[PDB]
Protein backbone atom coordinates (compact mmCIF):
# COMPACT_ATOMS: atom_id res chain seq x y z
CA UNK A 1 0.00 0.00 0.00
CA UNK A 2 1.06 3.32 -0.97
CA UNK A 3 -0.33 6.97 0.37
CA UNK A 4 -0.04 10.43 -0.46
CA UNK A 5 -0.88 13.61 1.43
CA UNK A 6 -1.71 16.62 -0.33
CA UNK A 7 -0.30 20.01 0.73
CA UNK A 8 -2.28 23.55 -0.15
CA UNK A 9 -2.93 25.53 3.10
CA UNK A 10 -1.43 23.37 5.99
CA UNK A 11 2.20 24.21 5.51
CA UNK A 12 3.49 22.75 9.05
CA UNK A 13 4.24 19.53 10.83
CA UNK A 14 2.49 20.60 14.39
CA UNK A 15 -1.31 19.54 14.52
CA UNK A 16 -1.89 17.81 11.24
CA UNK A 17 -4.73 15.71 11.87
CA UNK A 18 -5.01 15.04 8.17
CA UNK A 19 -1.32 14.10 7.25
CA UNK A 20 -0.97 11.80 10.41
CA UNK A 21 -4.00 9.83 10.01
CA UNK A 22 -2.49 8.86 6.45
CA UNK A 23 0.82 7.57 8.05
CA UNK A 24 -1.12 5.32 11.23
CA UNK A 25 -0.36 2.19 8.41
CA UNK A 26 0.37 2.66 5.30
CA UNK A 27 3.67 1.21 3.56
CA UNK A 28 5.02 4.15 1.53
CA UNK A 29 4.12 8.04 2.30
CA UNK A 30 4.95 11.15 0.00
CA UNK A 31 4.15 14.31 0.17
CA UNK A 32 3.09 16.43 -2.62
CA UNK A 33 2.41 19.95 -3.37
CA UNK A 34 0.62 21.21 -6.54
CA UNK A 35 1.83 24.55 -7.55
CA UNK A 36 0.53 25.61 -11.05
CA UNK A 37 0.33 36.42 -11.51
CA UNK A 38 1.72 39.50 -11.75
CA UNK A 39 4.86 41.49 -10.92
CA UNK A 40 4.29 43.51 -7.65
CA UNK A 41 2.66 40.07 -6.36
CA UNK A 42 6.19 38.96 -5.37
CA UNK A 43 5.89 38.80 -1.49
CA UNK A 44 3.63 36.80 -1.40
CA UNK A 45 5.27 34.37 -3.72
CA UNK A 46 8.81 34.74 -1.87
CA UNK A 47 6.43 34.04 1.29
CA UNK A 48 5.24 30.89 0.02
CA UNK A 49 8.35 29.46 -1.26
CA UNK A 50 9.73 30.14 2.11
CA UNK A 51 7.46 28.00 3.56
CA UNK A 52 8.29 25.17 1.41
CA UNK A 53 11.87 25.41 1.73
CA UNK A 54 11.03 24.98 5.47
CA UNK A 55 8.99 22.54 4.80
CA UNK A 56 11.38 20.18 2.90
CA UNK A 57 14.15 21.17 5.52
CA UNK A 58 11.53 19.44 8.60
CA UNK A 59 11.16 16.34 5.85
CA UNK A 60 14.67 15.80 5.18
CA UNK A 61 15.29 15.57 9.28
CA UNK A 62 12.89 12.24 8.98
CA UNK A 63 14.83 11.19 6.02
CA UNK A 64 11.80 11.91 3.87
CA UNK A 65 12.15 14.69 1.09
CA UNK A 66 8.94 17.40 -0.37
CA UNK A 67 7.59 17.01 -3.56
CA UNK A 68 6.77 19.74 -5.89
CA UNK A 69 4.70 19.55 -8.85
CA UNK A 70 3.56 21.96 -11.51
CA UNK A 71 0.24 21.92 -13.39
CA UNK A 72 -3.60 21.29 -12.71
CA UNK A 73 -4.29 18.75 -9.80
CA UNK A 74 -7.02 17.49 -12.11
CA UNK A 75 -4.23 16.48 -14.66
CA UNK A 76 -1.69 15.47 -12.02
CA UNK A 77 -3.39 13.27 -9.62
CA UNK A 78 -4.71 10.93 -12.00
CA UNK A 79 -1.71 9.68 -13.23
CA UNK A 80 0.24 10.00 -9.87
CA UNK A 81 -2.38 7.44 -8.76
CA UNK A 82 -0.95 4.90 -11.44
CA UNK A 83 2.68 6.03 -11.38
CA UNK A 84 2.95 5.57 -7.83
CA UNK A 85 -0.49 2.68 -6.83
CA UNK A 86 -1.58 4.93 -4.33
CA UNK A 87 -4.47 3.70 -2.30
CA UNK A 88 -4.71 6.34 0.39
CA UNK A 89 -5.05 10.33 -0.29
CA UNK A 90 -5.36 12.82 2.88
CA UNK A 91 -6.12 16.36 2.34
CA UNK A 92 -6.33 19.41 5.07
CA UNK A 93 -10.13 20.26 4.93
CA UNK A 94 -10.90 23.69 2.69
CA UNK A 95 -14.27 25.58 3.30
CA UNK A 96 -13.63 28.20 0.93
CA UNK A 97 -16.37 27.89 -2.43
CA UNK A 98 -13.46 27.11 -4.59
CA UNK A 99 -11.80 25.01 -2.87
CA UNK A 100 -14.83 22.81 -1.99
CA UNK A 101 -15.67 22.44 -5.70
CA UNK A 102 -11.84 21.60 -6.65
CA UNK A 103 -12.14 19.04 -3.61
CA UNK A 104 -14.86 17.12 -4.60
CA UNK A 105 -14.25 16.57 -8.14
CA UNK A 106 -10.36 15.44 -6.87
CA UNK A 107 -11.40 12.63 -4.59
CA UNK A 108 -14.28 12.12 -7.24
CA UNK A 109 -11.36 11.13 -9.16
CA UNK A 110 -9.71 9.11 -7.16
CA UNK A 111 -12.82 7.17 -5.63
CA UNK A 112 -13.15 6.18 -8.93
CA UNK A 113 -9.60 5.28 -9.19
CA UNK A 114 -9.46 2.76 -6.47
CA UNK A 115 -7.85 5.62 -3.88
CA UNK A 116 -9.76 6.12 0.13
CA UNK A 117 -9.43 9.79 0.67
CA UNK A 118 -9.27 10.81 3.96
CA UNK A 119 -10.24 14.98 5.30
CA UNK A 120 -9.78 16.28 8.65
CA UNK A 121 -10.10 19.63 9.92
CA UNK A 122 -7.38 21.25 10.66
CA UNK A 123 -7.36 24.95 8.84
CA UNK A 124 -10.28 26.13 11.47
CA UNK A 125 -10.71 25.42 15.63
CA UNK A 126 -14.15 24.35 15.25
CA UNK A 127 -16.02 22.71 12.42
CA UNK A 128 -17.66 25.28 10.37
CA UNK A 129 -20.73 23.87 9.09
CA UNK A 130 -21.67 22.68 12.68
CA UNK A 131 -21.83 26.34 13.25
CA UNK A 132 -24.22 27.07 11.02
CA UNK A 133 -26.15 24.20 11.68
CA UNK A 134 -27.15 25.74 15.51
CA UNK A 135 -27.94 28.81 13.87
CA UNK A 136 -30.14 27.64 11.68
CA UNK A 137 -28.61 26.22 8.59
CA UNK A 138 -27.35 30.60 8.26
CA UNK A 139 -23.85 31.38 9.20
CA UNK A 140 -24.00 34.35 11.38
CA UNK A 141 -24.47 37.69 9.92
CA UNK A 142 -22.72 39.37 12.67
CA UNK A 143 -19.59 38.69 15.05
CA UNK A 144 -21.95 39.07 17.87
CA UNK A 145 -24.06 36.12 17.34
CA UNK A 146 -20.87 33.86 16.34
CA UNK A 147 -19.45 34.23 19.61
CA UNK A 148 -22.70 33.55 21.44
CA UNK A 149 -22.64 30.40 19.08
CA UNK A 150 -19.17 29.17 20.07
CA UNK A 151 -19.80 29.57 23.74
CA UNK A 152 -23.01 27.33 22.77
CA UNK A 153 -20.00 24.21 21.32
CA UNK A 154 -18.15 21.73 23.08
CA UNK A 155 -14.77 22.42 24.04
CA UNK A 156 -11.97 21.82 20.83
CA UNK A 157 -10.05 18.42 21.75
CA UNK A 158 -5.86 18.61 21.61
CA UNK A 159 -4.29 19.18 18.75
CA UNK A 160 -2.71 16.45 16.73
CA UNK A 161 0.26 15.27 18.27
CA UNK A 162 3.44 16.58 15.66
CA UNK A 163 4.67 13.80 13.04
CA UNK A 164 7.87 12.83 14.47
CA UNK A 165 10.68 9.33 14.21
CA UNK A 166 7.99 7.20 15.66
CA UNK A 167 4.79 8.47 13.73
CA UNK A 168 6.87 7.19 10.67
CA UNK A 169 7.80 4.02 12.22
CA UNK A 170 9.40 1.93 9.27
CA UNK A 171 7.45 4.19 6.80
CA UNK A 172 9.11 4.67 3.95
CA UNK A 173 9.47 7.43 1.77
CA UNK A 174 10.83 6.54 -1.53
CA UNK A 175 13.13 9.72 -2.08
CA UNK A 176 14.99 8.23 -5.06
CA UNK A 177 17.83 9.91 -6.72
CA UNK A 178 17.19 12.57 -9.43
CA UNK A 179 14.35 13.96 -7.07
CA UNK A 180 16.06 17.55 -7.22
CA UNK A 181 15.41 19.85 -10.67
CA UNK A 182 12.57 17.96 -10.62
CA UNK A 183 10.42 17.59 -6.93
CA UNK A 184 12.74 19.99 -5.85
CA UNK A 185 11.67 23.76 -4.73
CA UNK A 186 11.86 26.36 -7.34
CA UNK A 187 12.62 30.00 -6.79
CA UNK A 188 11.69 32.87 -7.33
CA UNK A 189 13.71 33.78 -10.15
CA UNK A 190 12.51 30.36 -12.08
CA UNK A 191 8.61 31.16 -11.56
CA UNK A 192 9.45 34.56 -13.73
CA UNK A 193 10.28 37.03 -10.87
CA UNK A 194 12.72 39.88 -11.01
CA UNK A 195 14.55 39.79 -8.11
CA UNK A 196 17.62 42.37 -8.39
CA UNK A 197 16.38 44.51 -6.57
CA UNK A 198 14.54 42.74 -3.90
CA UNK A 199 15.07 43.39 -0.50
CA UNK A 200 15.44 40.92 2.51
CA UNK A 201 12.31 39.12 4.10
CA UNK A 202 11.06 41.25 6.47
CA UNK A 203 8.19 38.12 6.75
CA UNK A 204 10.52 35.67 6.82
CA UNK A 205 7.57 32.46 5.63
CA UNK A 206 8.35 28.92 7.38
CA UNK A 207 7.01 26.66 9.97
CA UNK A 208 10.32 27.32 12.12
CA UNK A 209 9.68 31.03 12.34
CA UNK A 210 6.41 31.00 12.57
CA UNK A 211 6.90 28.53 15.73
CA UNK A 212 9.45 31.34 17.00
CA UNK A 213 6.90 34.00 16.65
CA UNK A 214 4.34 32.48 18.64
CA UNK A 215 6.48 31.86 21.57
CA UNK A 216 8.25 35.53 21.53
CA UNK A 217 4.42 36.64 21.11
CA UNK A 218 3.42 34.88 24.35
CA UNK A 219 6.35 35.87 26.26
CA UNK A 220 4.99 39.46 25.60
CA UNK A 221 1.53 39.20 27.03
CA UNK A 222 1.63 37.16 30.81
CA UNK A 223 0.87 53.09 18.33
CA UNK A 224 3.49 51.79 15.64
CA UNK A 225 2.77 50.75 12.19
CA UNK A 226 5.81 49.12 11.36
CA UNK A 227 5.41 45.34 11.03
CA UNK A 228 6.12 43.54 14.55
CA UNK A 229 9.00 40.46 15.18
CA UNK A 230 6.06 39.06 16.67
CA UNK A 231 3.54 39.45 14.01
CA UNK A 232 1.43 35.90 13.34
CA UNK A 233 -1.19 36.78 10.93
CA UNK A 234 0.70 35.54 7.54
CA UNK A 235 1.71 32.45 9.15
CA UNK A 236 -2.13 31.84 10.46
CA UNK A 237 -3.56 32.20 6.75
CA UNK A 238 -0.76 29.98 5.14
CA UNK A 239 -1.18 27.04 7.76
CA UNK A 240 2.66 27.68 8.93
CA UNK A 241 0.76 28.39 12.55
CA UNK A 242 -1.87 26.00 13.59
CA UNK A 243 -4.34 27.74 15.27
CA UNK A 244 -5.55 25.37 17.57
CA UNK A 245 -2.20 25.19 18.82
CA UNK A 246 -2.21 28.86 19.03
CA UNK A 247 -5.69 28.65 21.18
CA UNK A 248 -4.22 26.16 23.29
CA UNK A 249 -1.07 27.91 24.15
CA UNK A 250 -3.15 31.13 24.75
CA UNK A 251 -5.44 29.18 27.27
CA UNK A 252 -2.84 27.70 29.29
CA UNK A 253 -0.56 30.63 29.19
CA UNK A 254 -3.71 32.87 30.62
CA UNK A 255 -4.17 29.91 33.33
CA UNK A 256 -0.99 30.22 34.75
CA UNK A 257 -1.41 33.86 34.98
CA UNK A 258 -4.58 33.84 36.63
CA UNK A 259 -6.50 31.35 38.34
CA UNK A 260 -9.73 31.68 36.11
CA UNK A 261 -10.69 28.68 34.11
CA UNK A 262 -13.19 30.63 31.92
CA UNK A 263 -10.79 32.54 29.41
CA UNK A 264 -12.79 36.16 27.94
CA UNK A 265 -13.16 35.95 24.00
CA UNK A 266 -11.22 39.09 24.20
CA UNK A 267 -8.12 36.57 24.44
CA UNK A 268 -9.45 34.36 21.63
CA UNK A 269 -10.36 37.66 19.49
CA UNK A 270 -7.20 37.01 16.78
CA UNK A 271 -8.65 33.55 15.97
CA UNK A 272 -12.76 34.09 16.55
CA UNK A 273 -12.53 37.10 14.17
CA UNK A 274 -10.33 34.99 11.86
CA UNK A 275 -12.95 32.12 12.13
CA UNK A 276 -16.19 34.60 11.41
CA UNK A 277 -15.04 35.13 7.90
CA UNK A 278 -14.48 31.48 7.42
CA UNK A 279 -17.75 30.50 8.10
CA UNK A 280 -20.07 33.46 6.13
CA UNK A 281 -18.59 32.15 3.43
CA UNK A 282 -18.11 28.67 3.17
CA UNK A 283 -21.71 28.30 1.93
CA UNK A 284 -21.52 31.76 -0.09
CA UNK A 285 -19.94 31.16 -3.54
CA UNK A 286 -20.07 34.94 -4.49
CA UNK A 287 -19.11 36.05 -1.09
CA UNK A 288 -16.50 38.20 -3.44
CA UNK A 289 -18.79 39.94 -5.38
CA UNK A 290 -21.58 42.20 -5.07
CA UNK A 291 -24.15 41.72 -7.84
CA UNK A 292 -26.05 38.34 -6.49
CA UNK A 293 -24.48 38.50 -3.06
CA UNK A 294 -27.15 37.88 -0.84
CA UNK A 295 -25.43 39.87 1.94
CA UNK A 296 -24.18 42.40 0.36
CA UNK A 297 -26.01 46.01 -0.24
CA UNK A 298 -25.86 46.95 -4.32
CA UNK A 299 -23.78 50.42 -4.26
CA UNK A 300 -23.92 52.13 -7.59
CA UNK A 301 -20.03 52.71 -7.14
CA UNK A 302 -18.09 55.05 -9.85
CA UNK A 303 -15.92 53.47 -12.47
CA UNK A 304 -12.70 54.97 -13.06
CA UNK A 305 -10.03 52.49 -13.78
CA UNK A 306 -7.26 55.40 -14.05
CA UNK A 307 -7.90 56.62 -10.46
CA UNK A 308 -7.53 52.78 -8.96
CA UNK A 309 -4.18 52.77 -10.81
CA UNK A 310 -2.83 56.31 -8.65
CA UNK A 311 -4.30 54.16 -5.66
CA UNK A 312 -2.94 51.15 -5.81
CA UNK A 313 0.52 52.57 -7.10
CA UNK A 314 0.73 54.76 -4.44
CA UNK A 315 0.67 57.73 -6.12
CA UNK A 316 -2.42 59.44 -5.07
CA UNK A 317 -0.93 62.87 -3.86
CA UNK A 318 -1.40 62.40 -0.24
CA UNK A 319 2.06 61.25 1.84
CA UNK A 320 -0.72 59.28 4.17
CA UNK A 321 -2.46 57.09 2.01
CA UNK A 322 1.00 56.67 -0.57
CA UNK A 323 3.06 55.74 2.63
CA UNK A 324 0.83 52.42 3.51
CA UNK A 325 0.52 51.27 -0.34
CA UNK A 326 4.26 51.51 -0.53
CA UNK A 327 4.89 49.79 2.65
CA UNK A 328 2.06 47.06 0.99
CA UNK A 329 4.16 46.98 -1.63
CA UNK A 330 7.56 46.35 -0.72
CA UNK A 331 6.82 45.06 3.07
CA UNK A 332 3.57 42.69 1.93
CA UNK A 333 1.87 43.85 5.38
CA UNK A 334 0.55 46.98 6.72
CA UNK A 335 -1.36 47.63 10.29
CA UNK A 336 -4.64 47.36 10.30
CA UNK A 337 -5.63 50.88 11.23
CA UNK A 338 -3.49 51.30 7.83
CA UNK A 339 -5.86 48.69 5.95
CA UNK A 340 -9.16 51.27 7.68
CA UNK A 341 -7.48 54.06 6.09
CA UNK A 342 -7.30 53.26 2.47
CA UNK A 343 -9.91 51.04 2.46
CA UNK A 344 -12.08 54.93 3.26
CA UNK A 345 -9.79 56.44 0.24
CA UNK A 346 -10.92 54.17 -1.89
CA UNK A 347 -14.65 53.39 -1.29
CA UNK A 348 -16.82 54.98 1.33
CA UNK A 349 -14.61 58.06 1.56
CA UNK A 350 -13.16 59.65 -1.46
CA UNK A 351 -12.78 57.81 -4.48
CA UNK A 352 -16.38 55.97 -4.55
CA UNK A 353 -14.29 53.15 -6.07
CA UNK A 354 -15.91 49.19 -5.43
CA UNK A 355 -14.42 47.16 -2.75
CA UNK A 356 -14.23 44.21 -4.96
CA UNK A 357 -11.45 46.56 -6.83
CA UNK A 358 -9.64 47.11 -3.37
CA UNK A 359 -10.38 43.22 -2.75
CA UNK A 360 -8.47 42.41 -5.60
CA UNK A 361 -5.35 44.81 -4.79
CA UNK A 362 -4.78 43.40 -1.35
CA UNK A 363 -5.29 39.53 -2.60
CA UNK A 364 -1.80 40.17 -4.60
CA UNK A 365 0.09 42.15 -2.25
CA UNK A 366 -1.18 41.78 1.20
CA UNK A 367 0.30 38.87 2.93
CA UNK A 368 -2.78 37.51 5.26
CA UNK A 369 -5.35 38.53 2.83
CA UNK A 370 -6.96 35.33 2.83
CA UNK A 371 -10.42 34.63 0.33
CA UNK A 372 -13.16 35.06 3.12
CA UNK A 373 -11.37 37.14 5.43
CA UNK A 374 -10.37 39.71 2.41
CA UNK A 375 -13.50 39.36 0.99
CA UNK A 376 -15.51 40.20 4.43
CA UNK A 377 -13.53 43.34 5.44
CA UNK A 378 -13.70 45.29 2.38
CA UNK A 379 -17.52 44.96 2.68
CA UNK A 380 -17.43 46.07 6.47
CA UNK A 381 -14.75 48.78 5.45
CA UNK A 382 -17.02 49.92 2.67
CA UNK A 383 -20.33 49.67 4.91
CA UNK A 384 -21.39 47.26 2.14
CA UNK A 385 -22.21 44.05 4.47
CA UNK A 386 -23.09 44.57 8.40
CA UNK A 387 -20.63 42.14 10.06
CA UNK A 388 -19.62 44.51 12.48
CA UNK A 389 -20.68 48.60 13.65
CA UNK A 390 -19.67 51.25 11.51
CA UNK A 391 -17.12 53.25 11.75
CA UNK A 392 -16.24 57.17 10.47
CA UNK A 393 -14.15 57.52 7.75
CA UNK A 394 -10.55 58.44 8.52
CA UNK A 395 -9.27 61.75 7.19
CA UNK A 396 -6.26 60.97 5.40
CA UNK A 397 -4.25 64.51 6.44
CA UNK A 398 -5.11 64.53 10.31
CA UNK A 399 -5.13 61.15 10.91
CA UNK A 400 -1.09 59.94 11.21
CA UNK A 401 -0.14 63.83 12.38
CA UNK A 402 -0.84 62.87 15.74
CA UNK A 403 0.75 59.34 15.53
CA UNK A 404 3.94 61.06 14.88
CA UNK A 405 3.94 64.67 13.86
CA UNK A 406 7.67 64.74 12.06
CA UNK A 407 5.96 62.07 9.81
CA UNK A 408 8.81 59.85 10.34
CA UNK A 409 6.62 56.53 8.74
CA UNK A 410 5.67 59.29 5.70
CA UNK A 411 9.91 59.69 5.36
CA UNK A 412 10.50 56.25 5.93
CA UNK A 413 8.72 54.95 2.60
CA UNK A 414 8.45 58.03 0.70
CA UNK A 415 12.44 59.11 0.32
CA UNK A 416 11.05 61.78 -2.34
CA UNK A 417 9.38 63.98 0.64
CA UNK A 418 12.70 63.36 2.96
CA UNK A 419 12.67 67.94 2.70
CA UNK A 420 9.69 68.44 3.76
CA UNK A 421 8.63 69.70 7.52
CA UNK A 422 6.71 68.99 9.99
CA UNK A 423 4.17 71.68 8.70
CA UNK A 424 3.93 70.56 5.08
CA UNK A 425 4.71 66.98 5.18
CA UNK A 426 1.04 65.67 5.09
CA UNK A 427 0.09 68.46 3.03
CA UNK A 428 2.91 69.22 0.50
CA UNK A 429 0.16 70.53 -2.14
CA UNK A 430 -0.37 73.48 0.51
CA UNK A 431 3.27 74.49 0.82
CA UNK A 432 5.13 77.45 -1.10
CA UNK A 433 6.75 77.36 -4.03
CA UNK A 434 10.20 78.28 -2.13
CA UNK A 435 10.15 75.67 -0.29
CA UNK A 436 9.46 72.68 -2.66
CA UNK A 437 12.96 73.89 -4.55
CA UNK A 438 14.83 73.34 -1.70
CA UNK A 439 13.76 69.68 -0.90
CA UNK A 440 14.29 68.90 -4.68
CA UNK A 441 10.92 68.17 -5.11
CA UNK A 442 8.30 69.79 -6.74
CA UNK A 443 4.68 69.07 -6.18
CA UNK A 444 3.38 67.51 -9.98
CA UNK A 445 6.98 66.78 -11.17
CA UNK A 446 8.98 64.34 -8.16
CA UNK A 447 5.95 63.63 -6.84
CA UNK A 448 1.69 63.54 -7.47
CA UNK A 449 -0.48 65.92 -7.01
CA UNK A 450 -3.52 65.33 -4.72
CA UNK A 451 -5.50 63.57 -7.47
CA UNK A 452 -8.84 65.05 -5.34
CA UNK A 453 -10.28 67.64 -3.12
CA UNK A 454 -10.87 65.74 -0.09
CA UNK A 455 -12.83 68.63 1.43
CA UNK A 456 -15.89 67.91 -1.67
CA UNK A 457 -15.02 64.11 -2.00
CA UNK A 458 -15.86 63.71 1.17
CA UNK A 459 -19.52 65.77 1.51
CA UNK A 460 -19.86 64.35 -1.84
CA UNK A 461 -20.13 60.50 -1.04
CA UNK A 462 -21.41 61.19 2.70
CA UNK A 463 -24.55 62.50 1.38
CA UNK A 464 -24.71 59.32 -1.41
CA UNK A 465 -24.44 57.46 1.07
CA UNK A 466 -27.30 58.71 3.22
CA UNK A 467 -29.15 58.19 0.24
CA UNK A 468 -28.27 54.43 -0.42
CA UNK A 469 -29.01 53.21 3.52
CA UNK A 470 -32.08 55.52 3.51
CA UNK A 471 -33.79 53.94 0.24
CA UNK A 472 -32.87 50.38 1.85
CA UNK B 1 12.31 21.87 -26.24
CA UNK B 2 10.16 22.08 -29.27
CA UNK B 3 7.52 24.14 -27.51
CA UNK B 4 7.97 27.72 -29.66
CA UNK B 5 7.81 30.32 -27.22
CA UNK B 6 9.22 29.58 -24.71
CA UNK B 7 10.31 33.08 -23.25
CA UNK B 8 7.93 33.24 -20.49
CA UNK B 9 6.66 36.81 -19.03
CA UNK B 10 4.80 37.93 -15.95
CA UNK B 11 2.54 40.51 -17.15
CA UNK B 12 1.56 43.72 -15.45
CA UNK B 13 -0.99 43.89 -12.37
CA UNK B 14 -4.67 43.89 -13.18
CA UNK B 15 -4.98 47.78 -12.45
CA UNK B 16 -2.30 48.54 -14.51
CA UNK B 17 -3.51 46.55 -17.60
CA UNK B 18 -7.58 47.70 -17.27
CA UNK B 19 -5.91 51.00 -17.01
CA UNK B 20 -3.06 53.13 -18.25
CA UNK B 21 -1.36 55.17 -15.64
CA UNK B 22 0.03 57.74 -17.83
CA UNK B 23 3.41 59.22 -16.34
CA UNK B 24 1.15 62.59 -16.18
CA UNK B 25 -1.75 60.62 -14.90
CA UNK B 26 0.67 59.34 -11.91
CA UNK B 27 1.53 62.82 -10.95
CA UNK B 28 -0.92 65.39 -12.93
CA UNK B 29 -4.25 63.46 -12.37
CA UNK B 30 -7.15 64.94 -10.31
CA UNK B 31 -10.59 63.75 -10.04
CA UNK B 32 -12.89 66.62 -11.50
CA UNK B 33 -15.38 68.37 -9.07
CA UNK B 34 -18.92 66.79 -9.19
CA UNK B 35 -22.84 68.20 -8.77
CA UNK B 36 -24.08 66.97 -6.17
CA UNK B 37 -27.59 67.15 -7.14
CA UNK B 38 -26.68 65.88 -10.75
CA UNK B 39 -24.46 63.18 -8.84
CA UNK B 40 -27.38 62.36 -6.87
CA UNK B 41 -30.49 62.25 -8.97
CA UNK B 42 -28.34 59.77 -11.36
CA UNK B 43 -27.80 57.69 -8.55
CA UNK B 44 -31.42 56.93 -7.32
CA UNK B 45 -32.15 55.95 -11.20
CA UNK B 46 -29.27 53.27 -10.97
CA UNK B 47 -30.52 52.42 -7.44
CA UNK B 48 -34.28 51.45 -8.48
CA UNK B 49 -32.83 48.89 -11.14
CA UNK B 50 -31.04 47.57 -7.89
CA UNK B 51 -34.01 47.19 -5.54
CA UNK B 52 -34.94 44.09 -5.36
CA UNK B 53 -31.23 42.82 -5.82
CA UNK B 54 -30.53 44.39 -2.41
CA UNK B 55 -30.00 42.02 0.68
CA UNK B 56 -33.35 40.71 2.20
CA UNK B 57 -33.42 39.29 5.10
CA UNK B 58 -35.60 36.78 7.22
CA UNK B 59 -37.14 37.10 11.15
CA UNK B 60 -33.93 35.81 12.95
CA UNK B 61 -31.76 37.27 10.38
CA UNK B 62 -33.14 40.84 11.43
CA UNK B 63 -33.16 40.39 15.06
CA UNK B 64 -29.75 39.20 14.81
CA UNK B 65 -28.35 42.98 13.01
CA UNK B 66 -30.39 44.51 15.98
CA UNK B 67 -27.87 43.53 18.47
CA UNK B 68 -25.13 45.08 16.44
CA UNK B 69 -26.30 48.15 14.27
CA UNK B 70 -28.53 50.70 16.42
CA UNK B 71 -29.91 52.17 12.91
CA UNK B 72 -31.95 48.95 12.21
CA UNK B 73 -33.48 49.65 15.82
CA UNK B 74 -34.39 53.19 15.33
CA UNK B 75 -34.93 52.88 11.64
CA UNK B 76 -32.72 56.23 10.82
CA UNK B 77 -29.31 56.11 9.49
CA UNK B 78 -25.74 54.88 10.47
CA UNK B 79 -23.61 56.58 12.97
CA UNK B 80 -21.22 56.89 10.75
CA UNK B 81 -22.81 57.91 7.80
CA UNK B 82 -24.32 60.77 9.48
CA UNK B 83 -22.09 63.00 9.63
Amino acid sequence: VNAVHWFRKGLRLHDNPALKECIQGADTIRCVYILDSSNVGINRWRFLLQCLEDLDANLRKLNSRLFVIRGQPADVFPRLFKEWNITKLSIEYDSEPFGKERDAAIKKLATEAGVEVIVRISHTLYDLDKIIELNGGQPPLTYKRFQTLVSKMEPLEMPADTITSDVIGKCMTPLSDDHDEKYGVPSLEELGFDTDGLSSAVWPGGETEALTRLERHLERKANSLLASPTGLSPYLRFGCLSCRLFYFKLTDLYKKVKKNSSPPLSLYGQLLWREFFYTAATNNPRFDKMEGNPICVQIPWDKNPEALAKWAEGRTGFPWIDAIMTQLRQEGWIHHLARHAVACFLTRGDLWISWEEGMKVFEELLLDADWSINAGSWMWLSCSSFFQQFFHCYCPVGFGRRTDPNGDYIRRYLPVLRGFPAKYIYDPWNAPEGIQKVAKCLIGVNYPKPMVNHAEASRLNIERMKQIYQQL
Amino acid sequence: ESEHFIKCVLQDPIWLLMADADSSVMMTYQLPSRNLEAVLKEDREKLKLLQKLQPRFTESQKQELREVHQWMQTGGLPAAIDV
